[PDB]
DNA sequence: AAGCTTTATTGAGGCTTAAGCAGTGGGTTCCAGGTACT
DNA sequence: AGTACCTAGCTTAAGCCTCAATAAAGCTT
RNA sequence: AAAACCCAGGGAACCCACU
């Protein structure tokens, strides 16, 4: 991915492990609703995704990116789990957002959707791991930011926009421009010592881990082997190790 | 026994060995501490290579040598007269000053002892 | 002086020519002489030679004008009577021997053939692929002169053909038959004869290192004792086959000459019995000089003794920052580092110059603009301590300064730091609690390295990447590793 | 190649602003002129720092590509990693 | 190695061009004249003011158009670069002296248009 | 002793050549050059 | 001969004199470190017509100054074998003849100098001249000379001239 | 002569052998002995 | 007699030993 | 006799400690 590994946090994926109604609830923004919206956006605001039904086919566009997001998370992580390394921490900044700016969530917000999902994807364009504009430039870019894309589009889609963040427009103005500017600082920096970082990133934890913490059974009936021995045995290809095993 | 006045040394510019011009060995004689590979290796991964250069070669054992640029051996120069010449090549104009460390220079002096030709180009 | 300083793009590995070895040898007339030195003095063509090098301090190279600093040191060469094959080089010359044909001196495998160039066409860079390739090709033959397979073996260290008629071959044998494989029919065994060719590795002319190899201090060096071998037993070849000629102690002496030249290169031959001294210790040889942990290449060139370094005990201490260490005086009274004089500091390394050494913020060296060094802890006249701009002065470390604080085992980047540098009374390494824990030192009696960068850039090179702030966060786990210390943790709950 | 394929990433990444800092004190402590004007500092160090973030360092910065090719990138024309 | 009366060069001389020494005396003096302003600069070498001095003594071509007449009339002849400029500086008056003075010339000229070349040379000298 | 007898050459890209030849390695801060710039230095004025 | 080529030399610039004006230093410096100077291959480096290119300045790693490779026009001059070339004398010797050729000191050995061509101390001037004093040649003349060999040593070079071959002395 | 049989034949499975095996200080002992010749 | 001169396991490639298809060679009907 | 001791020219093996 390009991304240096000092500016990641672990984050949730949203879009991963709901159900297929409750996804709907939580992301599709409901536009069809009145009272919904008189509470969430200002009155303004609130005539004029009713009124045009552009800004309502743009609204229904970006969750069908979500549902082809959705399905894409659930082929790359077939296991139930969304605890993943991300550089921006989406939730956290967006949580900074509201105390710097004073939201006070209880009153209707006034920022419009719309921007929401243009900024979103003039923001993901600003992002470039890949440059260039060939087709396989694009492919790499699109493959290098995929994961990250997704997560920014669903922590930051119109529907948790307007309900549960309620961010003003000077605030997303500013998150926008903090997630920008904290990707730039998470690319890994041409002339870094990876090789040696790795070495020393994998060599370091084996002076912890036991040499025989597998001396109890493990596994029941196996022998798992885990520990120096089978490190050793990974580290130079032994043709000869310890315990073979499948898993049938 | 293990008190701390028994323990502590520093060095600068102390004694120098004579099978290779590196510091000594314990503080009983002015010894040096030795920068060891995993030490050289945590420089690589900090990618401090200026740093990694000062205290491999000139915070240790600075070293300049006179090679012809024909062939990748050293040559002899009087530096007094100024006479830079090859001995096999009788060059004595394409001649290269280097600045390596002396146990660098020691080691391909035993490899040329081994019959085996070093050869360095500076082109 | 007057050679441009030049960096080495590229360095490339070859034998040496036994006619190139000669004329840059510096013993014209070879070593011929067992003796050390002649009547206290060195003779010309022993063992100690004085155009080899530079003998005592305090003196001057016959070669160049080195004075034992400055001379690298000049090599000699020792024509020995009959040509000798050495180890390592005898497994890479019976895979030779192989491929080429025993009498003919061919090829052996007609490199008219599209399996050849198929060969060729894969091999475009790999010399030792090619001539793996060429090995397996070359199976068994007896093609052209016919009957011309000997199997080659080795018995012991000596090699042998033998028909299916055993003779022991002559390294001088094998010196003939690899003189007329020509250049191409080298470059398809993968060898450049303007780099490797195989007639050279029979040595035929042995060469001496210099001085500065082997030390002298009196005392003669371990691979002194063995040149002497050398050189003896070839003066004994040399007049056994000048007038003797018996045909039977050349027999003899060519194999005892043969292992004393081979043990000079690798000493632990697997089936030969390891040279001896009269002390009662084996003799250290070349290959075993770099082979081990403690050789050149691990214990002199990768890992080596540097200056500017102290090591004591460190002791906790929680009034000062994470990127601060306190540091004995003493050692900051030891370690000095160098300082450009400057408009800006003149006056206050003046101020340090006439405090002198011993006066702890003094200075100890002053560095001319043509590099020569001024003592200071030995009061020379006031006359020459004067400053102007270009001076360096090695100054004692003060507050402020920038150090490396390692602890080995360095296991991760984290176990090397740079820290500022505070001066408190005793003689110990007070640096912060937080910092434990990368280091993992307990203090339990752990003493602790510190470096100190002596030039500015490279100052600043650690103060930019290896100050502890900047690695607070970990590359492995994305966490941070400083945390808190347990009695803070405690306290702080 | 001309500024139009200028491909390498326009942030000064940590090595070339560790290396560029020590470079300039060098300069400064070996009496160079100063770029920009100091308030009154003695270490050189803090004169070159006070450069960078002035963005008025005199060095070009040649970054090579893996290629063999290579880049020349002005310190004013590198965006300043902090 | 090396010899010219046959023309042998080394290769580091190839792309070698030649001058003489009326060109070399008025390039000298231009450069003397700009050393004399743009103060703060020291005097120049020896070996400066000796060959000024010595192809000052020894200049056959006073006027730089007829430095240029020369160049355009010797060109277009097939002469080397070496071979014209030693004609042009040594300045010969008879085909023998030429041939003899420079013996690369053999056969490249007829001995009348070679004559002829000399007579051209000696109607451009300047004379004192 | 195996590239001296195949007579292999060394392109010196790496890292520990450098070290122990005692030249920069090409390994982050070296992975570069530095040129200094002409128009720059116009621009500077002279410390007292 | 009088060479007009293009020399290629690294000028090598410290800090403190960067100054306002960079490449008017390097120029100066160009000016004096090569001017009056003699290699062995390319001869007396006689003047420098003009600075052609300033390459890149690649400051050293480490040390301080910068490093420029520099293409420039220069004026040169290398002695050969085999020519005849103007000299003016400056010493007529019983041993041998003192002659110049701009900066270079030529010696004309007597041995090397045809039996006419005798040598007299009891003129005034000692010179060389023959029993029917048509050529004679003293001090302060304008001859031509047969350049055999050349030496260089301290960095310049000397060499030697002779009178064997036909239309050689007094012009 | 197409097929069977033999016989090298040639690539494909089984046995020994080097060669490596984390980092810095402090003490002790030993480095010729044996003959030979005055 | 004193002294100077001579003489514990490991692993893995790697070379080496043996064994079964197979086409050339010559019989075979 | 700059007696600028500007302050070691010994190595090897073994054992014992500390992390
Ligand atoms: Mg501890
Ligand atoms: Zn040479
Ligand atoms: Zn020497
Ligand atoms: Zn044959």
């Amino acid at each position: 991915d390009g991304l240096a590994g000092e500016s990641v946090e672990f984050q949730n994926l949203a879009t991963l492990k709901p159900s297929n109604k409750a996804f709907e609830k939580k992301f599709r923004f409901d536009y069809t609703n009145e009272r919904a919206l008189r509470r969430t956006l200002q009155e303004d605001l609130v005539k004029d995704v009713l009124s045009n039904a552009h800004i309502q086919n743009e609204l229904e566009r970006e969750f069908e990116r979500m549902r082809e997001d959705r399905e894409v998370l659930r082929v790359i992580f077939p296991t139930g789990d969304s605890k993943v390394v991300l550089p921006c921490n989406l939730l956290r900044m967006i949580w900074n957002a509201q105390k710097i700016f004073h939201i006070n969530p209880r009153l209707p917000s006034d920022l419009h959707p719309i921007k929401v999902v243009e900024g979103v994807k003039e923001l993901s364009k600003k992002l470039v791991i890949v440059n260039g504009d060939d087709p396989l430039s694009r492919q790499a870019q699109e493959n290098a930011t995929l994961l990250f894309n997704i997560h920014l589009r669903s922590t930051l889609c119109s529907r948790r926009m307007a309900e549960e963040f309620r961010l003003s427009g000077e605030a997303f103005d500013w998150l926008l421009g903090e997630i920008e500017s904290k990707f730039n600082q998470a690319i890994a920096h041409p002339g870094e010592m990876v090789g040696a970082l790795a070495a020393q990133s994998l060599g370091e934890p084996a002076t912890q881990m036991t040499l025989n913490t597998f001396h109890y059974a493990g596994v029941s009936a196996k022998n798992v082997t885990l520990g120096v021995p089978r490190l050793k045995e990974l580290i130079n290809i032994s043709k000869k190790p310890k315990t073979p095993s499948l898993t049938v | 026994k293990h008190m701390v006045d028994d323990k502590i040394h520093s060095r600068a510019r102390g004694p120098i060995q004579i099978l290779n011009r590196q510091p000594m060995e314990g503080r009983s004689r002015d010894g040096g501490l030795r920068f060891g590979e995993m030490e050289r290796d945590c420089q690589i991964a900090h990618g401090a290579a200026q740093f990694l250069r000062e205290r491999l070669f000139e915070a240790s054992d600075p070293y300049q040598v006179h090679v012809c640029n024909l062939c990748g051996i050293m040559a002899i120069a009087n530096t007094r007269t100024h006479t830079y010449e090859c001995r096999g090549c009788r060059n004595k104009t394409q001649i290269s000053l280097v600045r390596m460390p002396y146990a660098c220079k020691l080691l391909f002096q035993e490899l040329m002892s081994m019959s085996i030709a070093p050869r360095m180009m500076s082109v | 002086s007057a050679c441009p300083l030049r960096t080495i793009k590229r360095v490339q590995f070859g034998v040496l020519s036994p006619d190139e070895l000669k004329r840059m040898s510096v013993t014209e007339g070879g070593i011929k002489y067992p003796e050390t030195t002649e009547g206290g003095r060195p003779k010309l063509g022993g063992l100690m030679d004085p155009r080899q090098g530079v003998i005592e301090r305090t003196g001057r190279c016959q070669t160049c004008a080195g004075n034992m600093t400055e001379c690298p040191g000049h090599f000699g060469h020792i024509e020995l009577a009959k040509p000798v094959f050495h180890v390592g080089f005898l497994v890479k010359t019976m895979k030779v021997l192989r491929c080429v044909c025993f009498f003919c001196s061919k090829l052996l495998v007609d490199s008219n053939n599209p399996k050849i160039k198929d060969i060729l066409a894969k091999s475009k860079g790999q010399p030792k692929k090619r001539l793996t390739h060429v090995y397996d090709l070359c199976k068994g033959k007896n093609g052209g002169c016919g009957r011309y397979q000997p199997r080659i073996r080795r018995s012991g260290l000596e090699l042998y053909a033998e028909w299916k008629k055993k003779i022991l071959l002559s390294p001088e044998r094998v010196h003939e038959i690899f003189k007329r494989i020509s250049d191409e029919e080298c470059f398809v065994l993968g060898m450049e004869p303007r780099y490797a060719r195989p007639e050279w590795m029979i040595v035929t002319v042995l060469p001496v290192p210099p001085l500065s190899v082997r030390p002298a201090v009196r005392n003669q060096d371990d691979l002194t004792h063995k040149l002497a071998d050398i050189v003896k037993i070839n003066n004994q070849l040399r007049r056994n086959e000048q007038n003797g000629a018996a045909a039977h102690v050349i027999a003899e002496d060519v194999k005892l000459l043969q292992f004393h030249v081979a043990t000079m290169v690798d000493n632990e031959l697997p089936g030969l019995p390891r040279a001896m001294q009269k002390s009662g210790r084996p003799l250290k040889s070349l290959k075993q000089r770099l082979k081990g942990k403690e050789g050149r290449v691990r214990g002199n060139l990768m890992g080596k003794r540097v200056d500017f370094s102290a090591r004591t005990v460190i002791t906790p201490d929680p009034n000062l920052s994470i990127d601060q260490v306190g540091v004995p005086r003493s050692i900051a009274a030891n370690m000095t580092f160098a300082e450009i004089v400057t408009p800006f500091n003149i006056d206050r390394l003046q101020e340090l110059v006439r405090r002198g050494n011993s006066q702890y913020p003094g200075a100890k060296y002053i560095i001319r603009d043509n590099g020569d060094r001024i003592d200071l802890r030995f009061h020379p006249k006031p006359s020459d301590l004067h400053l102007q701009t270009g001076y360096k002065v090695e100054r004692h470390m003060c507050d402020g300064d920038i150090v490396i604080f390692n602890r080995q085992p360095t296991l991760h980047k984290m176990s090397m730091m740079g820290h500022r540098v505070r001066i408190l009374p005793w003689s110990t390494f007070r640096l912060n609690l937080s910092v434990t824990t990368p280091y993992n030192a307990d203090f339990d009696g752990d003493e602790m390295n510190l470096h100190l960068p002596q030039s500015l850039e490279t100052r600043a090179e650690i103060q930019e990447l290896a100050m502890v702030p900047r690695m607070i966060v970990t590359p492995q786990s994305n966490r941070p590793v400083m945390g808190i210390v347990q009695d803070t943790l405690t306290a702080v709950r | 190649q001309a500024n139009q394929k200028r491909i390498t990433t326009p942030y000064m990444t940590k090595y070339e602003r560790a290396r560029v800092l020590g470079t300039r004190a060098l300069q400064i402590a070996m009496c160079a002129p100063v770029m920009v004007e100091l308030e009154g500092e003695t270490d050189p160090l803090l004169i070159a720092m006070k450069e960078l973030k002035a963005r008025k360092i005199p060095i070009i910065i040649r970054r090579y590509l893996p290629d063999g090719s290579y880049e020349d990138w002005g310190v004013d024309e590198l965006i300043i990693s902090d | 190695e090396e010899d010219a009366s046959q023309l042998i060069f080394p290769k580091e001389f190839e792309t070698a061009e030649t001058l003489l020494n009326s060109e070399v005396h008025m390039l000298l003096e231009h450069r003397k004249q700009q050393n004399e302003s743009a103060e703060d600069e020291q005097e120049l070498s020896e070996v400066f003011m000796k060959t000024l001095n010595y192809t000052a003594r020894f200049s056959r071509f006073k006027n730089r158009e007829t430095i240029a007449s020369v160049r355009s009339l010797l060109l277009q002849k097939k002469l080397h670069k070496f071979e014209l400029a030693c004609l042009a500086n040594l300045c010969p008056e008879t085909a023998e002296e030429s041939k003899a003075l420079i013996p690369s010339l053999e056969g490249r000229f007829e001995d009348e248009e070679l004559q002829q070349i000399l007579d051209d040379i000696q109607t451009k000298r300047s004379f004192q | 002793m195996e590239a001296a007898a195949h007579g292999e050459s060394d392109p010196m890209k790496g890292v520990s050549e450098n070290i122990m030849l005692g030249q920069l390695a090409p390994a982050g801060t070296g992975c570069f050059d530095l040129l200094l710039d002409a128009e720059k230095c116009k621009y500077g004025m002279e410390i007292p | 001969m009088f060479y007009h080529i293009s020399l290629e030399h690294e000028i090598l610039l410290h800090p403190r004199y960067f100054g306002p004006n960079l490449l008017n230093t390097v120029k100066q410096k160009l000016f004096t470190e090569v001017e009056g100077t003699c290699t062995g291959k390319y001869g007396f480096v006689i003047a420098v017509t003009t600075i052609d290119n300033i390459g890149a300045g690649v400051i050293q790693p480490g040390r301080g100054f910068v490093l420029y490779p520099v293409k420039y026009k220069a004026i040169v001059f290398r002695p050969f074998k085999g020519e005849v070339v103007d000299a003016v004398v400056t010493q007529v010797n019983k041993v041998g003849l003192f002659t110049e050729i701009g900066p270079m000191s030529c010696f004309i050995s007597r041995h090397s100098i045809p039996s006419e061509m005798e040598f007299d101390p009891n003129s005034n001037p000692p010179c060389y001249k023959t029993m029917d004093e048509d050529i004679v040649i003293q001090q302060d003349d304008e001859i031509r000379l047969k350049i055999v060999g050349t030496r260089v040593d301290k960095n310049d070079i000397f060499a030697i001239g002779s009178l064997m071959d036909d239309y050689l002395g007094l012009v």
